[PDB]
């Protein structure tokens, strides 16, 4: 299977069939959709089906998916679940997480079938409830035990592994345990599951099963959980509302607070390139001869592009480090759209601070909003105006709207990430081709050195250790070989 | 154990490690020379 | 084109009500959001339905290669 | 290495620029051949099926083939695609003799 | 700068299953 | 209120396309620099 | 004399060999009867373990599991859940007449 | 330093053999024409650029080709010597 | 000034000049400016924001500097830039109403989407255009929610019944 | 009786073989096949 | 040219037929815009290809 | 469906033949003309 | 796709009755993922999503132009008091049940009208599958383009991704 | 000899216009739907030529 | 400890309304995988008559001809099933439909100019100008017609607009109308929603009466909360009034001294109807499916 950009050969993998009706579209697994760098936006993909048997032992033992779950740039993982199975993992392994009997035997079938030769045991075996007096409750981290419990093979001993989350402690409340994960003999003990445990992240709980079990015991577990995160999420769902994208009034209170010590900010900065002093009003002669001064000089406008950034993105990062774990109306759990962005199923800080407080300074070309002839950077300012909005700082949010003079920015801002992307792809293509053809046909020997097609030697060892990048990422973990001697012996 | 396979393509891997991180690196000045232009000389 | 028989998303029949909320609109002179509710429609998928067509039907039919212009 | 009579939309091509260029010969004919029995689609997401899987559909499962030589193990199932034939999709679409 | 105007007119539209105009 | 569609207003004018003026005349404003460049090359000064 | 054996299948790879563990695989089935049932195979004193799972939308079958104790098959258990659903079906039919009857 | 600017990890038994490959002759080397000038497969050279430039070079040298680097197998259509053609199997039959 | 533009005063009447039109603030008439004007002038965006004594001229509207099909966007200002970039390309690709007058034409191909729809939501130039006459697209009850597993990175999921009462139908 | 129909006047119009394609009330070259009464069959889908 | 939408329906045209394109052998071309330089006023531009063209230049 | 061509071989009949997989023309009775190509040129005036 | 940038291709006709449902009763045409907005920031569609419930149960047709709201005029607040005065909940949200199994979800669910586009380039002129068929006449290589029942091209990248799988049996 | 620019849109002339480019002078105006065809007659453009550089200008 | 007879000593049914259309209801005390199941068959199992192959013989109007087929398979016909049989699907089509599967529709209509005084109305000015869907007459075939004698097959909603012509334009359609489920197709679907809804809970948590208790009224619809006087302060008359907007979670005076929550096996189900077959019958044959959907599961041998 083949995602046309081909710029590395974990884009070209090998899959097994499995023939489906009703359809006329090629059917993909979300593990493998980071691997060819696809999205399901309109993408095609090109199938190639090998005719004899030395090409299928090959699309079976080398260039299979399951043998492709470490990149060999530097050896980190790039098979997991992304967007929505992060964020369910979340709520599953949560602390309020508490299902009854019928409920919890529904999510262990769901996804482990014994008849498809999921399990190992042709028994699919149970655990007893962490509640029994009042009302017999299962925890959603004892069924994460439970598909461990299940997957992995009964003579070797359980994993253990202790690891982070993405997830800070104080977004759970006081003293909370939840950033610590916490495996001991295959039960999950502590702590929530995030992109950092089975997303496409190292050291986590689906790269440590890798390396005790194997490869085909890590592509089952992504699959056991790729199945457990969907009907968990058909039974209890997850959805993204206006609410989410709102500040309480206490705290929006806050945002206008800081961005009223704003209005002097543009002046202060040119006050200070100018090397004038006092607060010098903004109409001052001796000061816009100096602004017209700097226009003219590409030098002497990078400074005060420069000052003036740099001291509006204190401004930017004031409001965002009061109101956004503050100054929302809906807290952490419950505000799925910090969630989706603390878990790392989608998003960053960024994307949630443009959204609730404000854009900030639309840098272009490094500098800062270009200017005309006439020291006027739009028709609707006073030229040479020594304002920060009138230099491109958006103190607007897009909950709430943007002015229609920092509308016209913000599409500067679009536009150059948009004629770098055309001249991006053509650069380093040419790179990439010029490399493959002198170091091509050269290779591992047998005697560990490594040559060139015609025998002339280039390096004794590889790298000087002989080590392939895809084996050695556990191997200097000595911690976490020790604790696990006995599985890993 | 975790050696590498005689016959393996170390070449092309090696190639593949460095062009395609460089897809990555296309942007703008942030007094040395930066990111792709660097590494095409 | 001609109004759908059923409304998508409930399914409840909308194609009868074309004409006799025209009726309400010009005659008996409501505004949209009366005239939907007196017709039977108060789920508001099969409410947006009959407020949102277009009805180009009649625009088509003035070419009509079948009879003197 | 001509020098020809006018703008001839850049005229009649020589052995020289069959072979050098991006396109040609030695690039577009040696390097970059096309294929037969190969099959593109848009795709489409499915946490259904393992991650080490395709779901072909099939429109592209009655058209791939793969030739399977018959032998004393293969006979019970070879037999019974022959029969479905190229429409239904356990099948087959021709043999080949010795 | 005026205000987006309110509509004025409205009133309650949606009401459970069962129940059309019970309400004064 | 604020904006309306105007069902009876397109309704009237499906069925009965007007007989003196076009409508909408933003629409024909919007070619004006095609038709208007066409159109002096036999109008206006010295033919 | 035609009865139909292509609905309920008993799957043998993942049968136990006493009877007590078994899997089943019913056509044309999904989260209709699937879940109505599986609330009844529950209510048996005896089931371990149950639970139907529907291993792809776009075909209509349905594998459901019954894992019991002992002294009744995991048959006997599938067996007795679909008569207790027959008979719970026939409790709701009768009172939903009653209230026409006595409106 | 130009992958460590945008925090791009990537190992350094890649950058060592490139480094020991532009390092091959004592000189610094590219990855260009003038870097591949001195080498022994004509037809990898034929196939990146100037094509008929090499072919004279070649053809003047009476050049025997070895076809052994892997653009040069694909040409004339040989098993190419890297991985699962880096050795032979060979079938060991009983009788005498 | 120093070092700027050569100075002068250029007046320019001529064929195929870019002109646009906004309010001149003495007498609160339409005024006419092309690009070459705009460059030392001071045109306030809204009357709200108009200084003392250095706005001359104010835009009639905001919507005035937008295109055609990028006024259409329903709350485009709330959109990130490249979105609403986006749209104005993916507009252009739907499959609408190319005319109604289809029986009197001969062309490669068309496409017709069968029953449209006006949307509720709409710009108030929607219906100075005259984009009734061409209904490009229907208004669907869509929910927000992550439910199937088959909808991640760009992908959605339609109604099965919906398309059978015929959802974006079109030949 | 098979027929056409004229593109401009909208007159149906039967057209031998030797004859030129033109309406025979007004001249109009371009010239229209009408639909006869003939079964074809669909699913209500 | 003057022509009412009710006359532009009785003559197989859309009603609000826009016009402004060229009918080439059934194919609906029409002539591009482009920007070029503004008319009748001299521009004072530097560029490094007035070097290129003879010694001396600047 | 079919077309004339010449006669088969494997001592087939004198028979008429048909392109089945855009490149085979196969005969009446299913026989594979050995070596058969149905060659094409490409464009992707002027 | 929307008319905010947010297409994606259809990837099941998902059946009715495992959708999920309203306590009114309405079931969604379309399901959109909340995961798509974080990158994306599109937020004209959360308020048309919004104006447009509002719109269907009044009658009335709303104005999106923009620059009409403003920060002391947040439209959330101006579509929001249209629907608590229909009988809806303020923020949109509605309380919907689980088709699968029955029960209410976990909280209420983000439901509107939004205008729907379709875009023009479906499947059915994407997909092609070649087993054999017609050659070109120099090379005797599978000919270009998709209505001749052409050929899948294994460019020049993808000749050096099967050598880095070091198969040579794939690439031979 | 108008109709041969209108169909292909290539600038054949002796005398030499004031324009930098001779081809794409003239595309054709397609109807997927109302506001493909409306987005022609305000489209303008800088310069087939321009496209060949390597500056983003 | 659960048991049949235990569940027939907890069960309740409330009738709230029954109509020839509409039937809202209550199901008390069952179990949300049974509610679901009665649900999940009303929109899917239930099967009922709908058009399926439409003849056209001349179609001369504007409208296309698969749309113009799949118009009238959406239309729904007031035909009792269990008057038709099924059809049989693995066997040619001359002998598939018989007068005991098949009710046949036919249509012909043609436009033409009308004479009349003048922008004038298309229904004054056109004779036959608008298709209704009362304009397929119902053709019964063989020995449909000591059987349909009582009831012939109408239209349920006669107004439907099919089709509009102009003059020189004719529809002749000829219909077959075959028996199917909504999980094949959605145009079989006997119902225009099943659905039901959970009853909600309103617990008020601490006393609010006097003036909070004003400003609590309107936090909901107008039957749901009540109040006497400062006794008797503040209570829930009608819960089932009740829609869950949260109205009341967003007052801070509020948001501690109330929670929101539903009775989780009380379901209150709203069944309207397609007009074929009245909405207390298609819940009869909802329960009477799942009920020999059990059956035909036990009498039924276990293969391999
Ligand atoms: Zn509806
Ligand atoms: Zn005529
Ligand atoms: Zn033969």
């Amino acid at each position: 299977m083949n995602r046309q950009p081909t710029l590395h050969k974990a884009s070209m993998m090998g899959h097994k069939v499995r023939v489906l009706p009703n359809e006329k579209t090629l059917r993909l697994h979300y593990a493998n959709t980071g691997a060819y760098n696809a999205d399901f936006d309109g993408d095609e993909m090109n199938m190639h089906f090998p005719q004899n048997e030395n090409a299928r032992a090959e699309a079976l033992n080398l260039a299979n998916t399951d043998s492709q779950y470490l990149t060999p740039t530097s050896g980190s993982p790039v098979r997991g679940l992304i967007q929505d199975h992060i964020s369910a993992g979340v709520w599953l392994t949560s602390k309020d997480s508490f299902f009854t009997r019928e409920q919890y035997q529904q999510y262990i079938y769901g996804c482990i079938r014994p008849e498809d030769g999921h399990t190992t045991r042709s028994k699919i075996v149970t655990l007893p409830p962490t509640i029994f007096k009042p009302y017999p409750l299962w925890t959603g981290k004892q069924i994460i035990t439970t598909v461990l419990l299940n997957v992995t093979p009964p003579d070797m001993p359980g994993i253990n592994l202790i690891s982070k989350n993405k997830i800070k402690n104080e977004y759970w409340g006081k003293g909370s345990l939840e950033n610590e994960v916490l495996f001991k003999d295959g039960a999950l003990l502590c702590g929530i599951l995030d992109k950092s445990q089975y997303g496409a992240s190292k050291y986590g709980i689906v790269h440590s099963l890798h390396e005790v079990y194997g490869p085909e015991v890590a592509a089952k577990v992504l699959s056991v959980l790729g199945r457990l995160f969907t009907n968990y999420i058909t039974a209890t769902a997850f959805t993204c509302g206006m609410d989410d994208l709102r500040l309480t009034a206490e705290g929006n209170k806050w945002r206008t607070d800081i961005l009223k010590t704003s209005v002097d900010t543009g002046r202060e900065a040119a006050a200070e390139v100018t090397n004038l002093d006092k607060d010098t009003p903004a109409d001052d002669p001796e000061l816009l001869k100096r602004l017209q001064e700097i226009l003219r000089d590409n030098n002497k406008s990078g400074i005060l592009d420069a000052v003036t950034s740099s001291k509006v993105n204190a401004i930017t990062s004031q409001v965002v480090s009061k109101c956004v774990p503050d100054g929302t109306m809906k807290k952490f759990p419950c505000n799925s759209m910090q969630a989706m962005a603390l878990s790392g199923a989608k998003g960053s800080n960024v994307n949630v601070s443009q959204i609730m407080c404000l854009l900030g300074q639309q840098a272009l070309e490094g500098r800062r909003v270009p200017v005309m002839v006439s020291g006027k950077t739009l028709p609707s300012f006073k030229p040479y105006e020594t304002d920060a909005m009138a230099g491109g700082y958006v103190k607007g949010r897009f909950y709430s709207g943007i002015k229609p003079q920092e509308y016209y920015f913000h599409c500067m801002a679009g536009r150059e990430g948009l004629i770098d992307t055309a001249v991006k792809t053509s650069r380093s293509g040419y790179l990439q081709r010029c490399l493959t053809k002198q170091l091509e046909g050269v290779h591992v020997s047998y005697d560990n050195s490594i040559r060139d097609a015609d025998g002339t030697l280039v390096q004794f060892m590889y790298g000087g250790d002989a080590i392939d990048i895809t084996k050695e990422s556990h191997m200097t973990q000595f911690e976490f070989c020790l604790d696990n001697y006995y599985a890993l012996l | 154990r975790s050696l590498i396979n005689p016959g393996e393509a170390v070449g092309i891997i090696a190639s593949q490690s460095v062009g395609e991180p460089s897809t990555q690196m296309t942007l703008n000045t942030f007094n040395v020379t930066l990111g792709i232009p660097r590494l095409r000389e | 084109m001609i109004v759908p028989v059923r409304c998508f998303s409930c399914g409840k029949v909308v194609g009868d009500k074309w004409e006799s909320y025209l009726n309400l609109l010009q005659e008996d002179e409501l505004d949209e959001g009366t005239a939907l509710s007196r017709l039977g429609l108060k789920r508001y998928c099969c409410r947006r339905m009959i407020l949102t067509h277009v009805d180009l039907i009649e625009k088509f039919l003035r070419y009509n290669p079948l009879e003197k212009r | 290495k001509a020098q020809g009579r006018t703008s001839g939309k850049v005229p009649i091509p020589g052995v020289k620029q069959a072979l050098e260029k991006k396109e040609g010969l030695f690039r577009k004919h040696m390097m970059g051949k096309r294929v037969n029995y190969a099959a593109r689609s848009v795709i489409s997401p499915d946490p259904n099926i393992e991650t080490n899987e395709i779901g072909v559909p099939p429109v592209f499962a009655v058209k791939l083939t793969y030739p399977e030589p018959v032998t004393a193990y293969n006979i019970a199932e070879l037999r019974q695609a022959v029969i479905n034939g190229p429409d239904k999709w356990p099948g087959a679409t021709q043999i080949q003799n010795e | 700068r005026k205000d987006v105007p309110k509509v004025e007119g409205l009133k309650l539209e949606h009401f459970a299953t069962g129940y059309d105009a019970e309400d004064f | 209120r604020t904006a309306d569609f105007r069902t009876l207003e397109r309704e009237s004018r499906f069925i009965n396309p007007p007989k003196d003026k076009s409508a909408f005349p933003l629409l024909q404003e919007a070619v004006q620099p095609h038709i208007g460049s066409f159109n002096a090359l036999t109008e206006g000064p010295d033919g | 004399e035609e009865p139909d054996r292509e609905k309920i299948k008993l799957l043998t790879q993942a049968t136990s060999e006493d009877g007590t563990s078994a899997s089943f695989q019913i056509v044309e089935e999904d989260h209709t009867l699937g879940n109505a049932l599986r609330y009844v195979i529950m209510k048996n004193p005896d089931v371990e373990f149950c639970g139907y799972s529907i291993p792809h939308p776009s075909e209509n079958l349905l594998n459901i599991r019954i894992q019991t104790y002992g002294e009744t098959t995991a048959v006997d258990a599938l067996q007795k859940g679909l008569k207790d659903l027959m008979d719970l079906c026939d409790v709701v039919e009768s009172k939903f007449t009653e209230k026409i009857k006595s409106m | 330093n130009v992958f460590s600017r945008y925090a791009i990890s990537v190992s350094f038994r890649h950058l060592d053999l490139i480094a020991d490959m532009m390092t091959r002759q004592g000189t610094y080397l590219a990855f260009n024409r003038q870097g591949m000038e001195t080498s022994t497969s004509s037809f990898m050279k034929m196939s990146y650029e100037t094509t008929c430039q090499f072919l004279t070079k070649a053809v003047l040298d009476n050049e025997r080709e070895q076809l052994d680097s892997p653009s040069a197998r694909i040409v004339v259509g040989k098993l190419n010597n890297v991985g699962t053609g880096s050795f032979d199997v060979l079938a060991k039959v009983p009788n005498a | 000034s120093t070092r700027g533009q050569y100075p002068g005063l250029y007046l320019f009447g001529g064929h195929s000049r870019m002109l646009r039109p906004v309010r001149y603030l003495p007498l609160d008439k339409e005024d006419i400016v092309g690009p070459f004007e705009q460059v030392y002038m001071n045109i306030a965006v809204t009357p709200q924001e108009i200084q003392n004594n250095v706005h001359t001229h104010v835009e009639f509207t905001p919507t005035n500097i937008l295109s055609i099909l990028a006024n259409l966007t329903p709350f485009s200002d709330f959109n990130q830039s490249p979105r609403n970039m986006y749209q104005c390309q993916m507009g252009k690709q739907t499959m609408g109403t190319p005319g109604v007058a289809l029986c009197h034409r001969s062309d490669n191909k068309l496409y017709r989407l069968q029953t449209g729809q006006t949307p509720i939501v709409k710009a108030n130039l929607y219906d100075d255009y005259g984009m009734d006459n061409f209904p490009n697209g229907f208004n669907a009850v869509v929910a927000v929610i992550s439910y199937t597993g088959y909808d991640m990175d760009d992908a959605m999921i339609i109604n099965k019944s919906a398309d059978e009462r015929g959802f974006g139908y079109g030949t | 009786t098979l027929k056409y129909i004229c593109a401009e006047c909208s007159s149906k119009l039967s057209l031998s073989r030797t004859d030129a394609v033109r309406c025979k009330d007004c001249g109009h070259r371009i010239l229209l096949k009408a639909r006869t009464k003939r079964l074809v069959q669909f699913e209500a889908r | 040219n003057k022509m009412s939408p009710y006359e532009l329906v009785q003559h197989k045209e859309e009603s609000d037929e826009i016009g402004g394109y060229f009918i080439v052998n059934g194919i609906e071309k029409l002539i591009r815009m482009l920007i070029v330089q503004r008319r009748n006023h001299p521009m004072a531009i530097i560029r490094p290809s007035f070097a290129n063209r003879g010694a001396s230049y600047s | 469906t079919f077309i004339r061509g010449p006669i088969c071989g494997t001592d087939n009949c004198p028979s008429r033949l048909w392109r089945i997989i855009d490149g085979r023309r196969t005969c009446q009775y299913g026989h594979v003309m050995e070596g058969d190509v149905e060659f094409n040129d490409d464009e992707d005036l002027g | 796709s929307s008319r905010h940038g947010q297409k994606g291709v259809c990837s099941r006709k998902w059946p009715t009755i495992d959708m999920p449902f309203s306590e009114t009763g309405i079931q969604p045409d379309i399901i959109i993922n909340p995961h798509a907005f974080p990158s994306r920031m599109t937020i004209g569609m959360f308020v048309e999503s919004l104006a447009g419930k509002a719109g269907a149960l009044h009658g009335i047709a709303q104005d999106s132009t923009p620059w009409i709201f403003n920060e002391d005029d947040t439209p959330a607040d101006y579509f929001g008091e249209q629907l608590a005065k229909a009988g809806y909940n303020y923020h949109g949200n509605e309380p919907m049940y689980s088709g699968a199994t029955g029960e209410e979800l976990r909280a209420d669910i983000y439901v509107g009208v939004v205008y729907y586009q379709r875009l023009r380039h479906m499947v059915n002129d994407k997909f092609q599958v070649r087993s054999t068929g017609p050659v070109n006449s120099l090379t005797m290589q599978p000919v270009k383009g998709r209505k001749r029942h052409g050929g899948i091209r294994v460019g020049e990248m993808e000749r050096d991704a099967l050598i880095g799988h070091g198969t040579s049996f794939l690439l031979q | 000899k108008m109709q041969y620019f209108l169909s292909t849109g290539n600038l054949v002339s002796q005398s030499g216009l004031d324009l930098q480019q001779v081809s794409g002078y003239t595309v054709v105006a397609e109807k997927i739907n109302f506001y493909r065809f409306i987005s022609h007659f305000r489209m303008v453009h800088r310069g087939s030529f321009f496209a060949q550089l390597k500056t983003t200008t | 400890e659960w048991n049949v007879e235990k569940f027939k000593k907890d069960f309740e049914v409330n009738i709230s309304s029954l109509d020839a259309r509409e039937a809202n209801f209550d199901l008390i005390n069952i179990d949300t995988s049974i509610a679901n199941a009665f649900r999940r068959i009303m929109i899917s199992e239930v099967p009922s008559v709908a058009a399926e192959y439409v003849y056209f013989f001349n179609n001369t109007s504007v409208i296309q001809d698969e749309v113009l087929a799949h118009r009238i398979g959406l239309v729904p016909l007031k035909v009792d099933p269990d008057m038709l049989t099924w059809v049989d699907s693995n066997l040619p089509d001359d002998e598939k439909f018989t007068d005991e599967n098949t009710i046949v529709l036919s249509l012909n209509v043609k436009c033409t100019r009308n004479p009349d005084a003048p922008s004038t109305d298309p229904k004054e000015l056109y004779n036959n100008a608008h298709v209704y869907a009362r304009d397929l007459k119902f053709e019964p075939q063989g020995r449909q017609s000591t059987t349909f004698a009582d009831c012939p097959v109408v239209p349920a909603d006669p107004d439907i607009l099919l089709a509009k012509l102009r003059p020189g334009q004719e529809i002749s359609l000829k219909a077959h109308c075959i028996l199917g489920i909504g999980g094949d197709h959605a145009k079989f679907s006997p119902v225009s929603t099943a659905s039901y809804r959970l009853l909600p809970q309103i617990n008020i948590l601490q006393p609010i009466k006097g003036e909070s208790a004003r400003r609590f009224q309107k936090c909901f619809p107008p039957g749901v909360i009540g109040i006497d006087e400062g006794s008797d302060e503040a209570y829930v008359k009608d819960a089932r009034k009740d829609t869950v907007s949260r109205e009341v979670l967003r007052y801070e005076e509020f948001a501690d001294k109330v929670k929101l929550g539903r009775v989780r096996n009380h379901f209150i189900f709203n069944v309207e109807s397609a007009g074929a077959m009245t909405p207390e019958e298609i819940f009869f044959k909802s329960v009477r499916i799942l009920k020999n959907k059990a059956e035909y599961l036990k009498n039924c041998p276990i293969t391999q």
